[PDB]
């Protein structure tokens, strides 16, 4: 079964114990009854905000200023709060490829900031989440190699260090990585 | 496993305890989306379905089901967007892009929220000491 | 080119396995064998594979007759079919079963108003019905056996198998017949192990049971043994070319060519031949008894033609005509060895598989030989291909001539034809792959 | 438009009618 | 005098088989060919008594 | 019209020739009639009795047939004895005894219900499962869990579990149970747990999840997917060394260790060399077993599985020296079978006559011969996996510009251990005194196993370098794997 307030107009289902794939369509349902009411035009165009935007790259700036004045903790706050906002905020009858690059955008600076501060894990999982939406970049198969390094797992890190010198052999960086990886595994298994 | 039952509920329940329009256009929407998505999926599987057909690791009936939602897909979709004219006027050449922009915008987005949950099953694999703040204390 | 709404077995979507073939297989073979052992209702052929009498009186002939019609007429060029379209052969295979069936109509209906079951209405609607549903069923089943749930084709696994049967049947009957002396079976193995058993004289037993002049005995069931384990032996031969592509490279094979080149065809045409000229000379020397050519080119007398074309060109029965008079042996086998040959030449020549066609088909596919040039391939085909056919041709010719000697329990046409139908299976399961 | 088990299944019926339409002959001579 | 020189060139170049193989072989064309005449041999021999009760 | 025998003077010699054309050639017939294994003693000596006798629960003829002779030649030798008259060797009450319509009625009884069920059922039975080995339910299923599978979702060994406890061939065998039973019988199967009343049932159900995990394996290496496939070859892992899946598991694997004392003592031990780095009584200390004896048995064990390295490993296609754009190369792996105690030998000391190819038509018309002449794989060591096992090796390749397999799996059997024998133990890594330069060690002696996998797909079109990735897992045992890229240098 499921209810529907009235006040705020979100569907809840009132069940006792509810299936993975209905809650998801619940949430997607309430997220876009609470788009249509904010959204005024009964005709609304697939054409991004503009005010959000601008509230998402003051956000980012605010975020940014803080690697000028070198603190490195409440700079991954700002961005991951306007990160948040992005996701939430935003209609998903947005144009897509207008979302994707944007989030993409954030998302490398949020993955510098979180990798340079000392977190790896989820620097591992926001490079792993980047790679796996559809952006494959030398740049990113060396912050993985690292963070696998930082994290101790060894072949992983040797996997992902072999596709990334079979898209552009020519990395200086690449190579030095895969050097330590089989030194590490060497002493590893021997 | 789909929201299209789900839609005719929520109109059964408008038809009984006048609840809002839009939430009729939202589920609406929701279906639609659904429907792309699902089409999409069978048309970049077909080639890899009738190659395991082929090689006669699949059985006979599977390829006859899979042939069969083929076509309940596209009844399901026009049913849909016969739906949608009728609930809205003129909003069919609307209403199909902006159903393929959901579509995609929604699996971004159960993407990107499940790394919450991603993040903790590597953790108990690989066995992490992980403190406060994300660090690694061995 | 029309629209039909025929009954059709259509074929499998994905290949069948080797398990299921076999079964079925032999079950549609148990069907068809059953078939030929029932006899009618309202009553009061070792070529064509039929039996007078019983629901399969006309077999498999209507089948036979339509492909043998179809192959001539696209030999002759007249249906002008290209291999390019899908449609024209579906047009062609139901134009095959579009004659069958009124071939089988025209058959059962001759058959039923001529054949010596009466003139008197009922029961001559059931008849016909009979054969008619016999012959469908007989045709629904070779069309599946074909469509890929069998081996191979029907007709010549159900040759094979009436061969295989009248072999046993002429060692293992127990038929027995009574004249004078007593009562002796029809069998070999049988009589022998009786005899033995039996007459508690074993010197003298065994050289009767050994010999018997008047039935089916133990040294024509050694001897078609033997030359069954030598056609065995002789199917291997095979000559490999070392081939190889031009277009895809890096695809390495060999192109087999094997010593009984033909499809056992051109020994059939001539035994039909010289049947045909024998009968043909034995009614123009009874139409006039004295002529001065006809008595040259065959005389008739005790029946047997003598001292005649007729008497040189008939077969060898046993050893004793053979030490009689050497000439005539020496020219029978002379003859039957160099028109077999010449048969298999023509073949080869007629059947399409000429060294230029072979030539034609590499330069399409681009493949070469391996150690010589592509402006050579036809060139070296001219010298494998002739001299392999004829001395294949002489070497089935051979065997049979020597079957016909030595008086095995069937000829040796039968023989090497069953076989050649059961290696071309093992053949296919041993290059597919299976149990 | 055939299945293989049908060609088989109408086969066999084919070859019971006749042997049964054979024997209720036979049983019928001899009885009447 | 050719035709016998360029066939046994020929039987020289061929590839006969070998016993390893030729005894696969013979035992599969034999397996087959005693498979389908015994069930020959059966099906024309219990036929003859049921032909006989029946008719 | 026949004339049957009335006095029975001629049936008996018929079913006697009969008897005899079947019992000599059986008779004839019964007159008539490569790798060292060490794990063959050591497992039995291992495994639990609760699973023994598991595994130990779940001519005649030729005698009455020539009895059978022996009566009919006594009654024919008992036996007294113009126009044709042909005649019958069957029995005269056999036609127009009182038993006459009994053998028409069985006949037709014989024809009409015994044929047609029989077919029926062998039919459906043939038809309900796939070529695989799996029945059409189970593929069923499969498939419709890997369409509507969320690439969001990482795989785990307890999802393919959950996966597998939809199995039809479970419901089969125990028609009582339910999938969450079958699902807790395998996790405690995995984590070495008692059933307590249906461990007959989780035996039987891990038994038979082998063909359903290489079916699983064969669809989602159909539907493209690396990292299911990875997921299934680490869960059959898992399965066949009952153990969940840890980053120390190599050492888990042991037979005799004990977690609560090696986990919370060492922490830094996590491969088979590693530990082989510390001598012959340190490594009992700290595996905390202390028994020389039972020491000794672990100690075969760690130093007995097979290792794979890799030595030359390039594509290869027959009849040329290049690849070449719209050609079909294969790929051949140089691999060297070691275990974790030998030291790592160099590639330059290889005498490259291991190396090379044979030029020779009959050689690269089949390139496989010489690959399949190469003897079986031993026993594996799985002391908890009921049935016995060997070894296997699946080989699966995928392309590195997406990530995706792109054929089959390839499953390899024949492989040679010398290298793991006993007579080669002067090769040892705690004595790091330069065994190359010792009096027993020979180049020659060390055999090199070749593995080659078909492409099955021809090279591209175009010019240039392609990379792929090959994965050569185990399916035994948790050792080193290779994974290693490669590219074809199309050049035309």
């Amino acid at each position: 079964t499921l209810e529907y307030n009235a006040n705020s107009k979100l569907i809840t289902a009132s069940d006792a114990v509810v299936a993975l794939s209905t809650e998801t369509n619940i949430d997607q349902i309430n997220v876009l009854t609470t788009s249509l009411i904010g959204e005024t035009n009964p005709n609304f165009t697939p054409q991004p905000n503009e005010a959000l935007s601008k509230m998402i790259k003051g956000l980012f700036e605010s975020g940014m200023k803080n690697l000028q004045q070198k603190k490195l903790n409440e700079a991954l706050k700002n961005v991951s709060l306007a990160i948040e906002m992005a996701q939430r905020k935003r209609a998903p009858w947005e144009a897509f490829a207008i979302q994707l690059p944007e989030l993409h955008f954030m998302l490398r600076s949020k993955i510098d900031l979180c990798l340079i501060l000392g977190k790896h894990l989820e620097a591992l999982q926001d490079l792993d989440f980047l790679l796996g939406t559809g952006l494959i970049q030398p740049d990113v198969f060396v912050r993985k190699a690292d963070c696998l390094l930082k994290l101790r797992q060894w072949e992983e890190a040797r996997a992902t260090c072999e596709r990334g010198l079979a898209l552009a052999p020519e990395d200086m960086k690449l190579r030095a990585l895969l050097i330590e990886t089989a030194r590490n595994l060497a002493e590893y298994n021997g | 496993n789909d929201a299209h039952d789900l839609y005719f509920q929520i109109k059964e329940m408008s038809e009984n305890e006048k609840i809002h329009e839009k939430v009729l256009k939202a589920a609406l929407l929701n279906r639609g989306a659904e429907s792309v998505r699902r089409s999409l999926k069978l048309k970049e599987l077909a080639p890899q379905i009738n190659l395991l057909y082929k090689n006669g690791s699949i059985g006979e009936d599977y390829w006859k089901r899979f042939e069969t939602e083929v076509k309940l897909i596209e009844l399901e979709f026009k049913d849909t967007l016969q739906e949608a004219e009728r609930l809205q006027p003129g909003w069919v050449q609307l209403f199909v892009m902006v159903c393929k922009e959901i579509c995609f915008n929604q699996a971004l987005s159960r993407r990107y929220q499940s790394i919450l949950k991603r993040k903790e099953v590597c953790i108990k694999e690989w066995e992490l000491k992980i403190n406060n703040d994300g660090r690694l204390v061995n | 080119p029309f629209e039909s709404f025929l009954p059709e077995v259509i074929a499998p979507e994905r290949k069948v396995p080797y398990n299921q073939k076999l079964i079925w297989t032999g079950v549609s073979l148990l069907i068809f064998l059953i078939l030929g052992q029932i006899p009618l209702y309202g009553i009061v052929r070792a070529m064509l594979a039929s039996n007078r009498g019983t629901l399969l009186e006309l077999g498999v002939s209507p089948i036979i007759t339509s492909s043998l019609i179809f192959q001539f007429l696209q030999g002759t060029q007249l249906l002008q079919i290209r291999p390019e379209s899908k449609q024209d052969r579906e047009l062609f295979q139901i134009a095959q079963k579009v004659c069958a069936i009124i071939l089988i109509l025209g058959q059962a209906l001759v058959v039923v108003m001529t054949g010596n079951y009466g003139a008197p209405l009922p029961i001559c609607l059931l008849l016909i019905f009979q054969l008619m549903f016999a012959s469908l069923i007989v045709m629904l089943l070779d069309e599946l056996l074909s469509k890929g749930y069998g081996l191979g084709s029907g007709i010549s696994l159900f040759i094979a198998t009436n061969i295989a049967e009248q072999i046993f049947w002429r060692a293992f009957a127990p038929t027995t017949v009574n004249s004078g002396r007593g009562k002796e079976f029809e069998g070999a193995v049988i009589a022998f192990f009786h005899l033995l058993a039996v007459r508690k004289d074993k010197k003298r037993a065994l050289v009767e049971a050994f010999y018997r002049t008047n039935l089916p005995n133990m040294f024509q069931v050694l001897m078609t043994v033997a030359i069954f384990l030598f056609v065995l032996y002789l199917q291997g031969f095979r000559y490999e070319l070392p081939i190889r592509s031009t277009k895809v490279r890096g695809q390495i094979g060999i192109y087999p060519i094997k010593l009984f080149y033909t499809s056992n065809t051109p020994i059939i045409l001539q035994s039909a031949l010289t049947s045909n000229i024998f009968l043909i000379s034995q009614i123009l020397f009874q139409k006039y008894p004295t002529n001065p050519l006809i008595r040259l080119i065959g005389v008739w007398g005790i029946q047997m033609a003598l001292s005649g074309l007729a008497y040189y060109i008939q077969p060898l029965m046993s050893l004793s005509e053979a030490l009689l008079d050497p000439i005539k042996t020496i020219v029978y086998i002379t003859f039957v060895l160099g028109s077999c040959a010449v048969f298999s030449k023509t073949w080869i020549e007629i059947s399409g598989t000429s060294p230029r066609d072979i030539a034609k088909q590499f330069k399409d596919q681009g493949m070469v030989i391996n150690g010589k040039r592509e402006t050579s391939i036809y060139r070296e085909l001219k010298k494998i291909i002739p001299t392999a056919a004829a001395f294949g041709g002489a070497t089935i010719g051979a065997l049979s001539v020597g079957s016909d000697l030595l008086g095995t329990l069937g000829s040796g046409a039968s023989i090497l034809l069953a076989t050649t139908t059961i290696y071309g299976y093992y053949e296919a399961a041993a290059k597919e792959g299976g149990f | 438009r055939v299945d293989p088990l049908v060609v088989l299944f109408l086969a066999v019926g084919f070859i019971f009618s006749v042997v049964a339409l054979h024997v209720i002959s036979k049983v019928a001579g001899k009885l009447f | 005098v050719e035709f016998v020189r360029e066939g046994t060139q020929f039987l020289a170049k061929c590839k006969k088989p070998d016993l390893k193989e030729y005894t696969k072989i013979v035992k599969a064309v034999g397996i087959g060919f005693i498979a389908v005449g015994i069930i020959g041999y059966a099906i024309k021999l219990i036929h003859i008594p049921i032909r006989y009760v029946i008719v | 019209n026949y004339e049957y025998d009335e006095a029975s003077e001629t049936w008996p010699s018929f079913i006697l020739t009969g008897l005899l054309m079947v019992v000599g050639p059986m008779t004839l017939l019964q007159i008539y009639q490569f790798n060292e294994e060490v794990f063959k003693n050591l497992n039995e000596e291992y495994t639990s009795d609760e699973i023994k006798q598991f595994r130990r629960k779940f001519n005649i003829i030729i005698i009455v047939g020539w009895i059978l002779v022996a009566i009919l030649l006594q009654r024919i030798n008992s036996n007294d004895a113009q126009s044709t008259s042909h005649g019958i060797a069957l029995p005269r009450f056999l036609v127009d005894g009182s038993a006459s319509p009994l053998l028409v009625v069985c006949y037709v009884a014989l024809l009409g219900l015994i044929l047609p069920y029989f077919v029926s059922r062998w039919w459906a039975r043939t038809q309900s499962y796939t070529k695989k080995g799996i029945h059409n339910v189970t593929a069923s299923n499969f498939v419709s869990n890997l369409v509507n599978y969320k690439p969001s979702e990482i795989v785990t060994t307890d999802l393919i579990l959950h996966w597998l406890s939809f199995a039809h061939e479970f419901k089969q065998f125990f028609p009582d149970l339910q999938p969450t039973d079958f699902e807790k019988l395998l996790q405690d199967h995995i984590n070495r747990r008692d059933s307590g009343k249906l461990n007959n049932a989780k035996f039987r159900i891990v038994a038979k999840c082998h063909s359903l995990l290489h079916g699983l394996l064969d669809i989602a290496c159909g539907f493209r997917n690396l990292d299911i496939a990875l997921g299934a070859i680490n869960t059959f892992k898992c399965i066949v060394q009952a153990v969940p899946l840890t980053p120390n598991c190599q050492i888990l694997q042991l037979p005799n260790v004990d977690k609560e004392h090696f986990i919370t003592k060492t922490g830094d031990i996590h491969t088979l060399g590693k530990l082989f780095t510390l001598e012959d009584a340190k490594i009992g200390e700290v595996l905390g077993i202390k028994d020389q004896a039972k020491l000794n048995e672990t100690l075969r064990v760690a130093s007995h599985i097979p290792n794979l390295k890799i030595i030359k490993a390039d594509f290869l296609v027959p009849g040329e020296n290049q690849v070449t754009p719209s050609s079909t190369p294969y790929i051949s792996l140089k691999v060297l079978v070691r275990s974790a105690k030998q030291p790592l030998i160099p590639t330059s000391l290889i005498p490259e006559e291991n190396l090379t190819e044979p030029q020779d038509f009959e050689s690269q018309r089949d390139p496989f011969a010489m690959m399949s002449k190469q003897p079986l794989v031993p026993y594996s060591f799985a002391p908890f996996f009921p049935t016995k096992r060997r070894g296997s090796w699946c080989c699966l390749v995928s392309s590195q510009k997406d990530g995706k397999i792109l054929q089959t799996p390839i499953i390899i059997e024949k492989l040679s251990y010398k290298n793991l024998n006993d007579d080669k133990d002067f090769f040892d890594k705690r004595i790091k005194m330069d065994l190359t330069k010792h009096e027993k060690f020979d180049i020659n002696d060390w055999e090199i196993g070749t593995i080659k996998i078909p492409l099955g797909q021809p090279a591209p079109e175009t010019v240039g370098d392609f990379f792929f990735r090959v994965i050569v897992k185990s399916t035994d045992y948790f050792t080193t794997d290779l994974d290693i890229t490669m590219n074809m240098k199309v050049r035309d």
